[PDB]
């Protein structure tokens, strides 16, 4: 769980000091750009499981030989395997937003992920087909407000340059 | 000078022409740094190796009685001798300004030029080849110091 | 000019020579072995408490001044001294090269690469002293069993010597006493799974780098893992 | 290390559901009254020095029976190292106090100190004393009831996360006994 | 030297990342409080060889006896040599006030001060008779406002929290 | 370690001064192009594993005679190594970007670089090229001149962020050779 | 604790060392020794009730100021305690008589000193302001011997220069 | 080289004191029992010709199977290069009573001398045959006297515990 203020008392830990104004003046930030995010929380976390029915086939339009003979996304078993596992990245990046650090993405993507994708012979690259487009799928106007797709854009492809 | 040159007029005109064959000597160490004024030493062993051969080269600046001959000289006027001095410490904070690419190439030429002038046996090529300050601060003897 | 020796008043040679620059491309070499090997402590942002400098306040200040000064007695080694942990430490670090031919290139090139990767490859595994503490008097009578073992390099003929030289001023170690107890409760709540891989990993530790062919000694290491993780190289005196 | 924004998404992970909106009846309050929480740690590290003969020098005039030959904290080793130890359950709480949870403490602290409680010496009796006045001090460091000091604040109501300090100085007594 | 940055830039280079969303949040604070945290800075420099008489001598008040021989201010030079001491101490951290964290103070001043004190036979309640003078001297709305005024006390305290 | 924040009282100090009022101005002015500043990182590192991707590629194009034997990144190790020393390059600018001062780099990464790259006989010639095609695409990052990804912004002046970019860029590129 | 014998015993202890003709013959100096600081071990033992008082005020006729309130050395209840530390004081500095070193002292006063006594905040030299009274007080033809007025003396200023 | 000097000051040394009460009477005893130790040095000195004489051809007398071809006393010169390496020993002894500790012994001796032999085919068991014979053949009123026989026996025996 990397957050923002754990990753300030932390040093105040390893140096071994006492909380000084230094310290408290970067939580004054935390009431401002804590809030604006917030907001994109729920306006997201309501509709997960709508936007992933244009999002899981965006690899599968761009990756149909997934779905050859003795592949990766051939059958409903995996296919149903699939449907399910496209928005827990997202719900790794909902919570994100809730605590404003990047806990839950070097917590529970990171440690290994470039192993078992290689080694259950899925394509590193096909989550990227997955998720680009629902990033690359921002309307400003009929989204949120004009800064609450900003640092929430930038998990978005953080994920995409993170995992390759 | 005979052991420098390269054709057979080159030869004569060494042989005829006193004041060429003097400088045809200092030119070519200019051109090719072998000069004491030129060589930086590698080591402190080699700082007291080029010290060791100079204590020698000053020995002809003096006669066979030990007053001083009129060669080795640093002054002749009130303040002259002083401003020698600081005259030649910018000569030596540049010598030891070069580039990496000319270091390199003095390397090679003062260890070829103590053992082409001076050397004459194994062990005499053995400081040359080994370290070339020491062999760079080997004066011609016409000199006093 | 002539030499330094005679007729000449002021310094020279404001030139790295070739030794000169040997010394540097070591030392940035082993900066970055350094830092590299304190990533893999923490991995994350969030710091990992083994990088707990001091706990008091002023002993952070104070492992400062005891640090170099120690660095400095490793600079003022003998010719002997130096002689020694040049091939010893090496071979150390040779060893940690496991089936690598390109590291064992530059090992044999910069010696202060090989000294500073030894010493963190144990504290990124830290299958070391102060990391891992036994859990009955079972293993703690036999884990510092060695520990007096160890220091029969220092002390060489009843004499001390500045391999365990602890403090150079006024009410030094007293600091380090009070520090280095709590890294001995700082090494007694780690995590679940830290301290399953610090006994798992210091009984392999000690069989590549002391057993060598002993299969006494594994049985040893196999069953009491904190006895292999006081064993060092014969360069620091203790 | 948690803090209490990332305490409770570890159980909506366990059941892995969304942040909700209903969810933000939490979230609105905290951010809201943050200005509200540092506010009163400035006064907490600003009688660092002097707690640890406040609280500390407060036991020994109750019981003189601890600088005599026969007391645990006899010589100025363990003298010191009781006040030594006294300033760090002053420091350990100022991460935990700001972050709305104890994950800070608990871990490199709580776990582990009973049984090092334990080898020493050190009595049960004298483990909760300096515990509840470096409480009750913070608790008027907070309401600024010191009676020889009141300090600048930006004055209304700070009675609220005065609970903390009493809902995190129990689990001492908690886990340590 | 440790600013309000260093430690979150540190704990991406250590860490050895590119600034994530929780150090991007660190420097919200930086600017929300610079409105009024320099403004004790030329104010101070504007006015700081007016307290350095204030409180100099307020230490002569608590302790009257420091003129007696074996002592330190005994003759004139050296209680002039205080008096360049107590303006070095609002010096660094009038530096720190707009440093924002606590570097140059331990840095320079406050670190390595038990060790230089006990050497020179000078007492550290000494100093603190002066500074402990300056912080009720201060005015809440006269000498600056309060949130600028939390800051010079909060700082000032935080000294002798170290020197005591 | 210094900054912008912190260079001043390195300058006021040799000469026994303070943060005099007429030196705030590249202060004040900070935290105000500081809301701005903050919008110009997160338009670098999202997309910052292409970076180097775009770049090393793009000597390789420029040069293919580096990935034939005798090359320096000829090997599949070494360009293992090489894509990892491309993107710490940019990782210590990024650094000076939030810090505004050149003194984060050559205490961490250019002194002795010079000398560290002569006896790996690294080509000095061909890490130049490493390094201005990221300044390339670096510049157009912060301008958004860049042709396939537009980035949402707040309007206004930035003509000077990409300005120094360049120093920082350069710099590094100073010190190799 | 240190001495002339637990020393060279845990020199030769690690050596892996029976104890041979320098070990032993440095105890061969300790008998003859301990024949000249012994007889000031006990005059010190048997008259030891002048000295904690007549120097404990002794030490306040040039510590004067402390009997202030707000201060911690004002009333007679922070008598009743302060004339106790240097009953252990003077207790502390007889036990070393008997040992050979300056084992106790060090064992018992110095670790755990220069942190309790500023967070006390009672100035340390006041505690060194009793030794200066008892040094050359104690003249050679009366109290001790010459060999054993120099060594409780050379015993004596280890706890002068340790203290400040 | 551990003398009864350099016992004492290494181990103030790594813990970083000074010349302390343990250090002040640890050589008092130098004077009265170095009037004995150096009364065997100078007996030594000017009988050294005979004493290592007669040690020498001791060893011969007992193990006579070293004149054998293949063994360590064949030839001529062998016979020398053992008559020499007792006159080392009949130095290193003398050496270490003007020492007082096993200086000389222990490093330019005994270090290590368990390789040699064991390389070169030296019978170590012939070794102790050969200085044992002088071990006795003291006399107390003769040779020396009893406060420095007693000093001249202590060094032998730790050099035939050595080698055994
Ligand atoms: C070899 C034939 C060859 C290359 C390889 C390539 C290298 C190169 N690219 C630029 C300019 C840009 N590079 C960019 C980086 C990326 N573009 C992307 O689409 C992704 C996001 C990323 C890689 C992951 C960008 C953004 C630009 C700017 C132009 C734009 O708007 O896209 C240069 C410098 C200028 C140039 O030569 O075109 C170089 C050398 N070019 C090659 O010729
Ligand atoms: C594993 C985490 C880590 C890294 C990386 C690191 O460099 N140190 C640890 C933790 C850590 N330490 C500090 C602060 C200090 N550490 C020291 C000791 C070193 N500094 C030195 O100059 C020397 C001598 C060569 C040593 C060994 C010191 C002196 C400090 C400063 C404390 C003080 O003087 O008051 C920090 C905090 C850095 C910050 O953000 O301020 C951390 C995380
Ligand atoms: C490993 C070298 C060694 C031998 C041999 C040995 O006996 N002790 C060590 C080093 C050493 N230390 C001293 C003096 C002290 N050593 C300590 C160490 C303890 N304090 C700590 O904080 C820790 C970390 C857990 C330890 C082990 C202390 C407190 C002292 C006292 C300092 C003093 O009184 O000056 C000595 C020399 C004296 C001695 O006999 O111990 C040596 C060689
Ligand atoms: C000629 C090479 C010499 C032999 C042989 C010798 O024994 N001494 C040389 C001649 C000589 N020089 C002086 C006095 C001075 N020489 C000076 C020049 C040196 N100082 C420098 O900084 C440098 C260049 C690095 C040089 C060459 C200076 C200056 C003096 C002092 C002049 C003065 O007026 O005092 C003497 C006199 C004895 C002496 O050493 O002072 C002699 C014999
Ligand atoms: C005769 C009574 C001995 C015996 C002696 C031999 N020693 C031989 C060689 C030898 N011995 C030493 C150790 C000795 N020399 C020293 O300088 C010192 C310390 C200062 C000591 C203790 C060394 C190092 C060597 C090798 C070099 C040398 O020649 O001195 C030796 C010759 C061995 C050979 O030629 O194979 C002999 C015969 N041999 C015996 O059996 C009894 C014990
Ligand atoms: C479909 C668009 C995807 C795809 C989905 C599959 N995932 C399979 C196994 C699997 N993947 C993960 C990683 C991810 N899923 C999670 O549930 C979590 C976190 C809780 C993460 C990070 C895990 C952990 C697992 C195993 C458990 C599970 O089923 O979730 C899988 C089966 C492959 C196989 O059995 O060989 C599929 C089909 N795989 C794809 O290739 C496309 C891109
Ligand atoms: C077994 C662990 C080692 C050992 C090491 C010593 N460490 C000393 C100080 C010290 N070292 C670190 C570790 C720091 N360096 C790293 O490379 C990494 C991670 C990769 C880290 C975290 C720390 C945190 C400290 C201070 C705390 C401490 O250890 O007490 C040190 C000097 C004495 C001392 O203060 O401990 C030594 C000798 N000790 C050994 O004998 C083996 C080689
Ligand atoms: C005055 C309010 C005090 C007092 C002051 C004295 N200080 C003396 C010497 C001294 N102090 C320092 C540390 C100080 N100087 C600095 O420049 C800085 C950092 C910027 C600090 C913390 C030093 C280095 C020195 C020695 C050099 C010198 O100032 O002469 C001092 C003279 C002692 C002496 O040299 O004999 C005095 C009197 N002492 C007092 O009694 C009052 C309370
Ligand atoms: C009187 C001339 C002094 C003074 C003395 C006070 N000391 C107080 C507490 C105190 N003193 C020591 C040092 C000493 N006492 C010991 O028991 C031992 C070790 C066995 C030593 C070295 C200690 C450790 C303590 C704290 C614990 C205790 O009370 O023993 C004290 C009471 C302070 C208070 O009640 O808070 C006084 C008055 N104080 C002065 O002002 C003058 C200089
Ligand atoms: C036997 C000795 C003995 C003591 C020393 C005191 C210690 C002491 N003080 C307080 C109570 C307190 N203690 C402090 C502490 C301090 N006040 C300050 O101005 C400083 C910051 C700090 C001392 C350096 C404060 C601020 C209070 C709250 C009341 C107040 O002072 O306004 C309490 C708990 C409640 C109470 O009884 O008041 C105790 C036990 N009591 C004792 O029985
Ligand atoms: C980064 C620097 C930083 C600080 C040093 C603190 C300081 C601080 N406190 C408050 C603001 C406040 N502080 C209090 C606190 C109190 N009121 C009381 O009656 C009690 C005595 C006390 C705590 C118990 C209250 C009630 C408010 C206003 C309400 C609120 O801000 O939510 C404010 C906002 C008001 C203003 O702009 O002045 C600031 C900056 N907070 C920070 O962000
Ligand atoms: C913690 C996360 C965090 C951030 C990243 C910043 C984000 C940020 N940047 C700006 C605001 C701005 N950002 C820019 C920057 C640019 N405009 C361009 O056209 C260029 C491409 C680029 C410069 C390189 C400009 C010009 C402004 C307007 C000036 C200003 O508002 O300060 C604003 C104010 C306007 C708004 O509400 O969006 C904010 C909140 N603040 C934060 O709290
Ligand atoms: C903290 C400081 C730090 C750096 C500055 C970088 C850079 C760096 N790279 C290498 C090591 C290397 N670096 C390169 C890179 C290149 N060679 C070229 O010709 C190109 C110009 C460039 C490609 C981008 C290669 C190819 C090697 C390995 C050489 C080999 O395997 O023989 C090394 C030596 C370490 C080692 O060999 O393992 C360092 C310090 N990494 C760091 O840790
Ligand atoms: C361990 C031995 C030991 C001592 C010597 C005394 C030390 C000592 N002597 C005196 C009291 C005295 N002490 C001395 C001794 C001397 N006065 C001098 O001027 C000289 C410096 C010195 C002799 C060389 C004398 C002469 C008195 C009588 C009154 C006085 O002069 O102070 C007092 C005050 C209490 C009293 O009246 O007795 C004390 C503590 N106490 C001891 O426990």
């Amino acid at each position: 769980m990397k957050s923002v203020i754990t990753t300030v008392v932390s040093a105040a830990d390893a140096a071994g000091r006492f909380p000084s104004n230094s310290d408290l003046e970067s939580i004054q930030g935390n009431i401002q750009r804590s809030a604006a995010r917030l907001e994109a929380a729920e306006k997201l976390a309501g509709n997960h499981e709508a936007v992933v029915k244009e999002a899981g086939d965006a690899c599968f339009a761009k990756y149909a030989y997934l779905k050859n003979p003795g592949e990766a996304g051939e059958n409903q078993e995996k296919i149903n395997k699939c449907y399910r596992d496209v928005d827990h990245y997202m719900r790794l990046v909902n919570y994100c937003l809730v605590v404003g650090g990047t806990g839950p993405l070097d917590e529970w993507g990171i440690a290994g992920a470039r192993e078992v994708y290689r080694t259950l012979n899925l394509p590193t690259s096909a989550y990227v087909a997955s998720i680009a487009y629902t990033r690359d799928r921002l309307c400003v106007p009929r989204d949120m407000s004009a800064q609450a797709g900003v640092e929430f854009s930038a998990y978005l492809d953080y994920l995409i340059n993170a995992l390759s | 000078a005979l052991i420098l040159a390269q054709n057979d007029h080159q030869e004569k005109q060494y042989i005829k022409y006193p004041k060429l064959a003097a400088a045809a000597l200092m030119a070519s160490t200019e051109v090719t740094r072998a000069c004491q004024r030129y060589a930086v030493p590698e080591s402190i062993e080699e700082e007291f190796l080029a010290a060791s051969v100079d204590k020698v080269n000053k020995m002809r600046g003096t006669t066979a009685s030990g007053v001083y001959k009129s060669s080795c000289v640093e002054g002749n006027a009130k303040g002259q001798a002083e401003q020698a001095r600081v005259a030649a410490l910018a000569v030596a904070f540049r010598s030891a300004q070069k580039s990496a690419s000319q270091f390199a190439a003095e390397r090679y030429a003062q260890s070829k030029y103590g053992r082409d002038l001076f050397s004459s046996t194994h062990f005499e090529e053995g400081y040359a080849n080994t370290y070339p300050a020491m062999a760079a601060a080997k004066r011609a003897s016409s000199y006093g110091y | 000019q002539t030499g330094l020796v005679n007729s000449k008043f002021s310094a020279r040679m404001a030139k790295k020579t070739a030794k000169q620059t040997k010394n540097k491309v070591d030392e940035y070499m082993a900066r970055s072995v350094q830092r590299q090997y304190k990533q893999a402590a923490v991995a994350t942002g969030v710091y990992g408490t083994q990088c707990t400098e001091g706990t008091v306040k002023g002993a952070a200040e104070a492992s400062r001044s005891a640090a170099l000064s120690r660095q400095f007695r490793i600079k003022q080694r003998s010719a002997f001294s130096k002689a020694h942990d040049l091939f010893e430490f090496r071979k150390h670090a040779i060893i940690a090269a496991a089936g690598c031919s390109y590291e064992e290139k530059m090992v044999t090139r910069f010696p202060k690469l090989a000294a500073a990767m030894v010493l963190g490859q144990t504290e990124m595994m830290r299958t070391c002293s102060r990391y891992v503490v036994p859990e009955s008097v079972e293993e703690e009578y036999m884990a510092a069993s060695v520990d007096k073992q160890m220091k029969r390099r220092g002390a060489p003929g009843g004499v001390y010597s500045l391999s365990c030289a602890e403090g150079v001023a006024k009410g030094q170690a007293e600091i380090a006493r009070v520090s280095a107890l709590g890294a001995a409760y700082r090494a007694a709540s780690k995590s679940a799974s830290a301290v399953t891989a610090e006994r798992y990993n210091s009984m392999a530790y000690g069989r590549v780098h002391f057993a060598h062919g002993c299969s006494y000694e594994e049985q040893q290491f196999n069953k009491y893992p904190a006895a292999a993780a006081a064993m060092r190289s014969d360069s620091y005196g203790y | 290390m948690l803090d209490a924004f990332s305490r409770v998404v570890v159980n909506s992970d366990a059941k892995a559901a969304y942040v909700g909106g209903s969810d933000l009846q939490a979230l609105k309050s905290f951010i809201a009254d943050g200005n509200k929480r540092l506010d009163a740690v400035n006064s907490i590290v600003s009688n660092a020095s002097c707690m640890v003969s406040d609280a500390v020098s407060g036991m020994i005039c109750e019981n003189p029976g601890l600088i005599s030959p026969g007391g645990n904290c006899y010589t100025n080793r363990r003298m010191a190292a009781c006040l030594r130890d006294g300033e760090i359950i002053l420091r350990y709480v100022s991460y935990a106090l700001l972050a709305g949870d104890a994950s800070v403490l608990e871990d490199r602290c709580l776990n582990g100190l009973k049984e090092t409680y334990i080898a020493l010496g050190v009595p049960t009796n004298s483990s909760i004393r300096a515990v509840s006045i470096m409480k009750a001090q913070a608790v008027a460091f907070i309401t600024n009831t010191a009676t020889e000091r009141k300090m600048s604040f930006a004055a209304g109501d700070c009675t609220s996360l005065a609970s903390e300090v009493a809902s995190y100085f129990d689990r001492v007594g908690a886990a340590i006994s």
